């Protein structure tokens, strides 16, 4: 009996298949989150600066109140 | 005054122990094993590099022009270590009257370190490439000043201690969304060798990698904060280090993942494209405290 190297292909490994595809981001939907984070960013920040004004006037009031200084 | 030595010696160790991180974290990116033979996980190698280069390695200068070449590493290491002083941290060492102005000043003088090295060599062959390396740093410092001012004009004065207090509930990444993207790129220009790349030669490594940690920390003040807590210094110290370490991973991410942008097209990303974008956002950041009340 002769024994040589046997042939096997099975699945053929798929000859040239695309793996690159669009994922997560679509296009217009990313701008809704992108610019949406900006509008949420300013509104949250400016409310803190209005709360800073409560401290600001109260800080300068200490100088006016102190005349024996 | 003992704390100055407690901000040079552990910092020089941090630049030394970077050699582990700069090729093990970079190693797993490239599917290679970094340090392993030298130590238990290669912890003995960072200190072993110091014994190799400092003591035994001799000098062979090209011309040695009296004062220079043995003055350029002093300007390199000196300016890199003095940048640690104005840093806010939980508590700063000798807090300046204005914080960020000292930060931009010592970085703009750190351009000299690569300038005097070009003058050290007598040959014309080296100085053309040396001036090209100056152009990589000098150009990005124009925008670096602009993006700084836009963050400051939102909230706080130049003082670095006030920048921690303004970030009480939310980070500055969300209001400054395109500006946060800029600090990932602009910092890499200062001899990081990720978008563009050009005894005493070993001392430049100890200074250039020191600026990498410096830009990681400075980004974690302008954009990160989470909490302050004056009563508990324990909670701030641990939480600040993790935030800075995550930015250190992103600095080594660009070095491995992305090719060089070319010197000519580095001036097409910036100047041609970035400078119209940064100033338009600077125009936007002038109107913000006027449109809605936001003055420190």
């Amino acid at each position: 009996x002769x024994x040589x190297x046997x042939x096997x292909x099975x699945x053929x490994x798929x000859x040239x298949x695309x793996x690159x595809x669009x994922x997560x981001x679509x296009g217009y939907s990313m701008f809704a989150v992108g610019i949406g984070a900006l509008l949420f960013g300013y509104w949250s920040m400016m409310k803190w600066n209005r709360e800073r004004r409560r401290l600001q006037i109260e800080d300068f009031e200490a100088r006016i109140a102190l005349m024996p200084l | 005054m003992i704390n100055i030595l407690m901000l040079i010696i552990p910092i020089l160790l941090a630049v030394a122990f970077l050699t582990l991180v700069e090729r093990k974290v970079l190693g797993y990116m490239q599917l290679r094993k970094g340090p392993n033979v030298v130590g238990p996980y290669g912890l003995l190698q960072p200190i072993a590099d110091a014994i190799k280069l400092f003591i035994k390695e001799p000098l062979r200068p090209a011309t040695s022009s009296a004062s220079m070449f043995i003055l350029a590493p002093i300007m390199a290491l000196g300016l890199a270590l003095t940048m640690w002083i104005p840093l806010p941290m939980p508590y700063p060492l000798i807090n300046m009257n204005l914080g960020v102005l000292f930060m931009l000043a010592m970085s703009s003088l750190a351009v000299y370190s690569i300038l005097w090295s070009g003058w050290a060599s007598n040959s014309k062959y080296a100085l053309i490439g040396a001036l090209r390396a100056v152009a990589q740093t000098i150009s990005y410092e124009v925008t670096l000043a602009i993006i700084l001012l836009s963050v400051l004009l939102m909230s706080g004065s130049f003082t670095l201690s006030t920048l921690i207090t303004t970030q009480e509930q939310m980070w500055l990444i969300l209001p400054a969304w395109p500006l946060a993207m800029m600090w990932f790129i602009s910092t890499l220009a200062e001899t990081n060798r990720a978008p563009f790349d050009l005894g005493p030669f070993a001392l430049f490594f100890m200074a250039e990698y020191a600026n990498i940690i410096m830009m990681n920390i400075f980004t974690a003040i302008l954009f990160l904060g989470t909490s302050h807590n004056p009563h508990m210094p324990e909670l701030y110290t641990i939480n600040f280090t993790i935030k800075s370490l995550l930015l250190t991973m992103s600095f080594l991410w660009i070095r491995a993942s992305y090719p060089r942008f070319r010197y000519d097209q580095l001036m097409h990303l910036l100047w041609k494209n970035f400078l119209p974008l940064t100033l338009a956002l600077c125009m936007w950041h002038v109107s913000l405290p006027i449109l809605t009340s936001g003055i420190p």
